[PDB]
């Protein structure tokens, strides 16, 4: 199902001057690494075609 | 001697790789027959095959191996004594591994394994055999079979060394009954005599010794125990000291019992775990708490030193939900009566749980509480819950050509799309009764609790038609006790009902002096009320109340308007109390008082009377048969009389029973009682009549005696009862034994 | 409303030998179906032990005692015919009457579930049969045998078109003169059964006697034979791809129910319902579904073939059984 | 303004014999040992605690107690500011 | 499970018995060293709930009733002089008077006393299945010295009943170590286990040398459930030759020929030294038997279902039967002059002659 | 379908009722080949295919199971690239598992442990095997899961601001501010670290919120 594209892409907060945001850590995902593959019902959901 | 090359085949158990890595020396060393034995030792560890052979004849060295079926798994012959799961993880353990390698040697061990594991469950006599068969693909399979007899009845248990008391009370609190044997029983038996002489006062008590014996026919078991009793010692006044937090005058309200009494465990354990417990309500959730008895010869006189440190108070961190699924944790949240970022109430956080089970949507809440890690003072609680799947639903439609439509429909889901709503919907088309009602509640409107309902509602008979409407506030205004009002309208219109006496006066009571005669009466209303009602929730018990009071009551009043003007009264009670401090067997009383009545010189509309009769207000009589009986004009001369059921406008009911989880079964259900109720009509007046009821005055009192049964089912908690109608009057309709859910 | 308790253990021996104990409570108002207007009120008790024999069977057994109490049967030949059987002298000329039995009972059945799936079945077979009959005692000394069958036959190794048997028999008279006329008798017409015939329609309609005629409302009988043929398909048109589950069958059924002891000497002058030879016929489209709130049942039958005042239903739906 | 509401307690108990344990030039590790650890910390880039205490039971006058004091980069404790009651 | 099929064969002695007396309640199915016994005419014979009576060999006739009662009276019957001994699983010890069965006195020991009492120059030793020893002063009750012995927890009923000889004891014990003991003050002299074990977690760890030992000439004879028969040096208890052949209980030797049965119920005969046999019976197996006899020149032993075996003292021949006894035994048979007694489950006591 | 052992030529008519879709057949047919030969040459494969069947038959808890065995088997299989995206695609399709998909209202605020553990599966992956070709639709995944917990922790930040446990929300609305720096439901969050100061009367918090808050928002 579609339903996990069309969400908002993240927009980092701007740090106001004079002061700084917390360290950030855990939950933080690394970025897509210019990978070309499909993207949602275009991916072959089928398991690999041979080991 | 250097070799160059080596020669392998087969490899299907293990690579030629694992074979370099594994032997000492490789191609290209310098090797002997030491250090080619050396390297078959070496490849015996990875687990190839036992038989050999190494040949030297030129620069490279042969080696051969005898392959042979030896990847296994499990099967047994059939199994009685121990259940088949409990066998192939028990194999498991011993080491037949699915998929691991087998022999005639591992044959033969797990055949005595197997031996050795029946024996330690008490069927002493067993015997085990096992045989293989071949698979494709270099593959076994292994089948073994049983023999065993009878396992080991217990016998005398021949405590020995005791003076007070004697054997029979012993073993009668010992589940090892004079059976089968169990170590593990044995040691539970063990604490359960400790524990009793503890309780009973001989703080000195010990146990020297215990052992197990088998007849030379291993057929049963002695047990046997020796007592070291001492002497009669007597408790002496608890003294405490330690990190206290100041709260030593609770502490010490608390623990202190008067002196001279009997020592006792279970005494003692429960005074220090409720000065733990007080220590955890105000926020000390991990006190270290420490006990030990002086013991003095003089005077026998004990007296326990009781130390307590507190530790850090703890804060409530961070509140989680975990299988809170198909609910919004705002519901959860919401009645969760301790507040995130607080210090932790332990029993607040216990009355939470309560209020999740009150609540009754959950199948099961569990709470934890664990320490966040690397933190020394604060504290994570998190709750785990299952769904009840209220969600019963039934529907259906008939439609034909000379049966246009036909239906019934019906749809309670509490929390619909979860969030915390109530929805229920009913509805139907038979031919001769049309009917349909929908009702929504959403009992946290605001965070508060005040609860906002709403019901619409359609009654239709082929005569009797009904529609209406009402709603409500719910407030609470305490922690116990609960309020509500409300409004709503209803509208009724009557018509050709049987000509009965009490609906003609109340006709006539409107000024409408109806006819008298032929059945031709049509009477139409609408109605606008106004509800107060109050309850009072403070029975301290998830299922089956034990030792608290219920109040509910109930008024409606008309006056905004309305075509006709009255009022109603509905108390409800339910009182508990438990045999002496101990709450497992208890007595209640249960009781109703109705009143209804007229106003604006009216009198109070039949619809709305009071019934009585049945497992909902009265065991033992017909429901609600036990109102009294109509009174009709002549028709296929008289005021004729007729013993059939009409409402009364004023009621009461008083029930005494004593509700018996008896312990003739293993208490892993029943009750008995006396019962009571009448109903009378007051506008009902004697003076008009000659030789009929006295209707007029409630002295009708009926009775009945007998007892009932409690059970769980799925949908709802469900009650049976039986009884005798010990006094009753005549056309007093009855049947013995009747059922209800709730 | 009605009410049962049931609680089994699986092994009162290791065998697998179960022990299950039904107790039941039923209130029945027969105005609330087709059935000719009578209340029957009942509760009882069975003790049935559940055990295998082979692979997927099941034997059971079992005694059982029952009480049933019965009030204002509307005055018509079966009901006061039953009463002369028991020997109460009838009140024909006024319906204000009542009779009540105790019941002593032993019952005995087979199940043989050789099914696929629980849901969309298509390669599989089940059987359901169940006796009861009387003990030597009772108040009424009927004997009872119910048939259930259903059969799954794939004709693609796709198990995609798979031909859907049933057929449903039963049988009951009793020892001596006790008849089982008025309290357990077999019904057609519904959902279950023939589809396209009203719930419980199918069978005799009684005769009045003068009261403080021939009637077209249903006693039920004690013969009966329903049978259904339905053949499955894909769907046409819905969106296999998600629809996959769901199921649409195109159906025909056959219903005959009988009364042994319709005597067409007294009753001369009125139809022949003892006849079986009124076999009613329908047949039409189904689709049965699963969904998350519930599963869903819509059919439509044309009853092309029915006597008179066989009252027809078209189109059924129901969710959740 | 008598349907009744539970309890409201937030943050650290702060009590008048404990305050009086924090003086001047204690080291953070050590404030953290004698009021136990702050439920608020600032987030925004300097090293400061904020414990506060505060009741409203029922409807009664909300009641509160914050305690401000600032730490200076290695955590030594550089000031207190009391706040004895709420702004009202 | 497996039994015999009740061997049979011609009653060839054609024995009978000379009296019987019902004296009263009977030991049960309770498994209980509670044989009786005889001296000078008079045998003593008691009941497990606590009846006691004295019977004359000739006729059964008794003269006593006393029931010192419950007690679960055990430990059977032994008479030395004017004293009658006999334990009592509540840890008691009564002493009888020949006489008349007045009682002398009661005394306490450490535990239940399952070991049958023996009398040896003025100690009454008994030990009780905690394994601790104790010796009685004949006199007067009084527990004059005590030792005590390792524990298993899981062990047969250590009958063990001590034997005494040129002024020591020798005793059984639930481990399997033989010990010897100096009667004088309760100093050991020697242990030796008796054999290999521990094949298992537990059960395979029974190793009961639960038999009486006796001595013969300086040489002892030990046997144990699970172990061997063995030869031991009295003077320093180091082994001296095994037997694998039957190891279950209750051995007798007489005529420098050894008797004794199998754990799998089946008796046998071994050689002067040496383990092995001379001869094997058959279709014993898996039912209860009893100590063998050995009366008047026929080796004679009980079956639990309720019967006697004749056999050859020299030979394994089977030659006679059907002695048959209500409900069968589960004590010891004893041997008199001439005389042959026997007690069964249910109480009643027997006397068979020929 | 018999449980006669078959030979393994089984693979050919095994495999077309899989492209067919044949579910349970394909499903009980994979089981019975594996565990008739379960360390032969057709062992992987057919260990994946039953993996994928047991997805498109939606008994996702056997799926879970069926991957941890996987793992545990082989930590090292040259397509446990795939391995990794089913396990985080088969925690997140039991989450959306509610009867709610026909009726649209949402379930950000349900339980969210296996959206967190779908989230790290996913991010697992992204890290350890960035050139598969399943990288890209797992930062799809990656993107939405980190929105979904930041709305949950929104939501239990607005009930606390409802009932007033105002320190409570700061603490919790800090958290995002420390997990969740960029994602809309911390933008829509602010506000609420804002009033949280302003009923507390931390004016010094208050006057830095605000300014946050005011040099960000659109």
């Amino acid at each position: 199902d579609e339903a996990y594209l069309e969400a908002a892409p993240l927009a980092e907060l701007h740090a106001p001057a004079g002061m700084i945001l917390p360290v950030t850590s855990g939950d933080y995902a690394i970025p897509v690494t210019n990978g070309s593959g499909a993207v949602g019902k275009a991916l072959d959901i089928r398991p690999p075609a041979q080991p | 001697f250097v070799v160059k090359d080596i020669h392998f085949e087969g490899l299907q158990r293990v690579a030629v790789g694992a074979a370099l890595l594994s032997m000492p020396v490789r191609t290209g060393d310098t090797v002997n027959d030491e250090d080619i034995s050396n390297t078959i030792r070496a490849l015996f560890a990875t687990g190839n095959f036992e038989d050999v052979r190494v040949l030297r004849d030129g620069d490279t060295l042969l080696v051969q191996v005898k392959e042979r079926p030896t990847i296994a798994s499990i099967t047994f012959s059939g199994n009685k004594s121990v259940k088949d799961d409990m066998l192939k993880q028990n194999l498991e353990a011993s080491g037949v591994r699915v998929g691991e390698s087998l022999d005639r040697t591992t044959i033969a061990d797990i055949e005595k394994g197997l031996e050795d594991f029946y024996y330690s469950v008490g069927k002493y006599s067993a015997s085990v055999k096992a045989v293989v068969t071949p698979l494709p693909r270099n593959r076994v399979d292994l089948k073994l079979v049983f023999q065993e007899g009878v396992s080991a009845e217990i016998q005398q248990i021949n405590i020995v060394g005791n003076h007070a008391f004697t054997t029979d009370e012993l073993i009668s609190h010992f589940q090892l009954r004079d059976r089968k044997y169990q170590k593990q029983k044995l040691a539970g038996d063990l604490e359960t005599l400790r524990s009793y002489y503890l309780d009973r006062g001989y703080a000195r008590f010990n146990i020297d010794s215990t052992q197990v014996s088998l007849t030379p026919d291993k057929k049963g078991i002695y047990v046997t125990v020796n007592i070291t009793e001492g002497d009669q010692y007597k408790l002496s006044g608890v003294e405490v000291s330690g990190n206290l937090a100041g709260h030593s005058a609770e502490i010490e309200q608390l623990t202190k019992i008067e002196p001279g009494e009997l020592y006792n465990g279970t005494k003692v354990t429960k005074m220090e775990d409720d000065i733990k417990k007080l220590l955890g309500r105000y926020g000390y959730a991990y006190p270290r708490v420490q006990s030990m008895p002086e013991i003095n010869d003089a005077d026998k006189t004990v007296k326990l030193r009781v130390n307590v440190d507190a530790g850090n108070r703890f804060y409530v961190r961070k509140i989680r939900f975990e299988g809170n699924d198909t609910s919004k944790d705002a519901v959860l949240r919401r009645e969760m009566r301790q507040m995130e970022g607080a210090w932790l109430g332990s029993d607040l956080v216990d009355q939470g749980k309560e209020r999740l089970n009150r609540l009754g949507f959950f199948e099961t809440v569990d709470t934890d509480t664990q320490r966040v890690p690397g933190s020394p003072d604060q504290v994570d609680v998190v709750y785990k819950v299952k769904e009840r799947n209220t969600g019963s639903f039934n529907f259906g439609i008939g439609y034909g050509t000379e049966s246009g439509v036909s239906f019934q429909a019906g749809v309670q889901q509490d929390n619909w799309l979860g969030t915390g709503y109530a929805v229920g919907i009913n509805g139907t088309k038979n031919d001769y009764q049309t009917y349909a009602e929908l009702s929504v509640t959403n009992p946290y409107f605001t965070v508060d609790g005040v609860s906002l309902g709403g019901r619409l509602f359609y009654n239709d008979f082929q005569t009797n038609k009904s529609y209406g409407t009402c709603v409500t506030l719910g407030f609470p205004i305490n922690e116990y006790n609960s309020l509500r009002a409300g409004l709503g309208y209803v509208h009724n219109s009557l018509s050709n009902m049987q000509p009965q006496v009490a609906m003609w006066r109340y006709l006539y009571s409107m000024g409408e002096h109806p006819s008298t005669s032929d059945q031709d009466n049509s009477f139409k209303t609408d109605d606008f009320t106004f509800n107060y009602g109050w309850t009072y929730n403070k029975l301290d018990r998830g299922y089956f109340p034990t030792d608290g009071s219920r109040v509910n009551l109930t008024g409606k009043v008309t006056i905004p308007g309305s075509d006709n003007e009255y009022y109603k009264v509905t108390l409800d009670t339910a009182t508990y109390v438990p045999i002496d401090d101990d709450h497992k067997w208890v007595v209640l009383g249960r009781t109703r008082w109705g009143y209804g009545d007229g106003l604006g010189g009216k009198e109070m509309p039949f619809y709305e009377n009071f019934y009585a009769g049945g497992s909902s207000t009265v065991r033992g009589f017909q429901s609600n048969t036990i109102g009294p009986k109509a009174v009709y004009f002549p028709h296929q001369k008289d005021l004729c009389k007729s013993d059939d059921a009409v409402g009364g406008n004023a009621m009461a009911v008083a029930s005494l029973e004593f509700i018996t989880p008896t312990p003739f079964i293993s208490d892993k259900r029943t009750s008995f009682f006396w019962d009571m109720g009448t109903v009378w009509d007051t506008n009902w007046d004697s003076s008009q009549y000659s030789g009929y009821p006295d209707y007029s005055d409630p002295s009708n009192i009926r009775m009945s005696a007998g007892i009932a049964l409690q059970w769980m089912s799925p949908l709802g908690p469900l009650v049976f009862s039986y009884a005798q109608p010990f006094k009753k009057y005549d056309g007093d309709k009855a049947e013995q034994f009747q059922f209800n859910i709730g | 409303t009605y009410a049962e308790l049931s609680v089994t253990n699986p092994y009162f021996t290791v065998d697998g030998v179960s022990l299950g104990g039904r107790l039941f409570y039923n209130d029945f108002q027969a105005d609330d179906a087709d059935l000719s207007d009578y209340t029957n009120k009942s509760y009882g008790t069975d003790v049935t032990l559940g055990f295998p024999i082979n692979e997927y069977n099941s034997l059971r057994a079992g005694l059982g005692y029952v009480h049933n109490s019965l009030s204002n049967m509307q005055p018509q030949v079966a009901m006061w015919r039953y009463l002369y059987s028991m020997g109460e002298h009838p009140s024909t000329s006024d319906q204000d009457n009542s009779f009540k039995t105790d019941d002593f009972t032993f019952n005995y059945g087979w199940t043989y579930n050789k099914l696929d799936r629980g849901y969309f079945p298509t390669d599989g077979s089940r059987v359901n049969l169940t006796g009861k009959v009387t003990i030597p005692g009772s108040d009424n000394e009927y004997y009872k045998v119910t048939l259930d069958t259903a059969t799954y036959v794939p004709i693609d190794d796709d198990h995609k078109w798979v031909v859907l048997g049933r057929t449903r028999w039963g049988y009951g008279d009793g020892l001596g003169g006790k008849e089982m006329p008025f309290y357990e008798n077999f019904y057609a017409g519904g959902s279950s059964t023939v589809r396209g015939f009203q719930s419980n329609t199918i069978g005799p309609k009684a005769v009045y006697f003068p009261h403080q005629c021939k009637s077209d409302d249903a006693v039920g009988g004690n013969a009966m034979a329903v049978a259904s043929l339905e053949f499955i398909t894909p769907t046409p048109f819905i969106s296999d791809k998600y629809a996959n589950s769901v199921r649409t069958s195109f159906f025909w059924d056959m219903g005959t129910v009988w009364d042994t002891n319709w005597d067409s000497s007294q009753y001369s002058g009125y139809p022949d319902y003892s006849d079986p030879s009124n076999i009613r016929m329908s047949a039409g489209i189904a689709l049965q579904w699963m969904s998350p709130l519930g599963p869903l049942v819509f059919s439509y039958a044309q009853p092309f073939k029915k006597y008179d005042g066989d009252k027809a239903e078209q189109f059924q739906f129901n969710i959740g059984k | 303004r008598v349907v009744y509401r539970p309890d409201i307690n937030q943050g650290n108990y702060l009590t008048a014999n404990d305050v009086s344990k924090i003086r001047v030039g204690m080291t953070q590790q050590q404030v953290a040992y004698a009021l136990g650890t702050p439920l608020m910390s600032d987030p925004f880039g300097t090293n400061t605690w904020f414990y506060v205490f505060r009741q409203q039971p029922g409807h009664e006058g909300v009641t509160q107690q914050t305690l401000t004091l600032t730490f200076n980069s290695s955590g030594v404790l550089t000031n207190i500011d009391n706040k004895p009651a709420l702004s009202g | 499970v497996k039994m015999s099929p009740l061997p049979t064969v011609e009653n060839q002695f054609t024995p009978t018995t000379a009296w019987s007396t019902s004296v009263g309640s009977g030991i049960g199915n309770f498994y209980s060293n509670l044989h009786p016994a005889l001296a000078d005419n008079v045998v003593y014979a008691a009941d497990r709930a606590g009846l006691v009576k004295a019977l004359n060999a000739d006729d059964g006739k008794e003269i006593w009733s006393v029931s010192l009662a419950p007690a679960l009276l055990s430990g059977g019957v032994t008479v030395s002089g004017g004293h009658v001994y006999i334990g009592s699983e509540k840890a008691q010890v009564y002493a009888l008077n020949t006489s008349d069965g007045t009682v002398a006195w009661q005394t306490k020991v450490a535990g239940e006393a399952l070991s049958r009492p023996v009398v040896s120059d003025g100690l009454v030793l008994i030990h009780t299945s905690n394994g601790q020893l104790q010796a009685l002063n004949e006199a007067d009750g009084a527990v004059k010295w005590t030792v005590n012995l390792d524990m298993p927890s899981l062990s047969l009923r250590g009958e063990s009943a001590p034997t005494t000889a040129f002024g020591a004891a020798v005793v059984g014990g639930d481990n399997g170590r033989v010990s010897a003991v100096l009667m004088e003050q309760g100093q050991m002299i020697w242990q030796q286990r008796i054999s290999q074990a521990t094949g298992s977690t537990e059960i395979d760890r029974l190793s009961d040398v639960d038999t009486t030992p006796v001595v013969v000439n300086g040489v002892v004879f030990a046997l144990a459930y699970n172990g061997n028969l063995t030869a031991l040096d009295l003077r320093s208890g180091q082994i001296m030759w095994k037997r694998e052949l039957g190891s279950v209980n209750d051995f007798i030797v007489d005529g420098n020929r050894i008797y004794l049965v199998d754990q799998n119920d089946r008796v046998m005969a071994l050689t002067i030294d040496g383990g092995v046999t001379l001869w094997t019976q058959s279709d014993l197996l898996h039912r209860l038997l009893t100590s063998p006899v050995l009366y008047n020149g026929n080796l004679v032993v009980g079956d639990s279902e309720g019967y006697l075996h004749w056999i050859n003292v020299e030979d394994g021949r089977f030659v006679a039967q059907q002695k048959v006894d209500s409900s069968g035994f589960q004590t010891e048979p004893v041997a008199a002059d001439g005389k042959l007694l026997i007690q069964a489950k249910d109480g009643t006591v027997y006397s068979i002659t020929r | 379908e018999v449980p006669d052992n078959p030979p393994n030529e089984i693979y050919a008519t095994a495999q077309q009722k899989l492209q067919d879709g044949n579910w349970r057949q394909a499903i009980t047919q994979l089981e019975a080949l594996d565990n008739r030969y379960p360390f032969g040459p057709y062992s992987q494969q057919v260990q994946l295919d039953l993996i994928y069947a047991y997805y498109k038959n939606a008994d996702l808890p056997l799926a879970q199971a069926a991957i941890d065995r996987f793992i545990r088997l082989n930590p090292t299989h040259p397509n446990i690239d795939y391995v990794m995206y089913m396990r985080g695609l088969t925690n997140m399709a039991l989450d959306d598992s509610a009867l709610q998909g026909f009726f649209g209202v949402d379930r950000s605020d349900r339980d969210p442990q296996h959206a967190r553990a779908a989230f790290s599966d996913f991010s697992k992956l992204v890290r350890g095997y960035p050139n598969s070709q399943y990288t890209t639709d797992a930062t799809k995944r990656l993107v939405f899961l980190k929105d979904r917990l930041a709305k949950y922790e929104y939501s239990v930040a607005e009930y606390y601001t409802e009932r007033g446990a105002w320190v409570a929300v700061v603490n919790r609305v800090e958290g995002m501010l420390r997990d969740y720096p960029d994602t809309q439901a911390t933008r829509d969050a602010l506000p609420l670290m804002e009033n949280a100061y302003r009923q507390m009367q931390m004016n010094a918090q208050a006057e830095k919120v605000a300014k946050i808050i005011a040099a960000n928002s659109s």
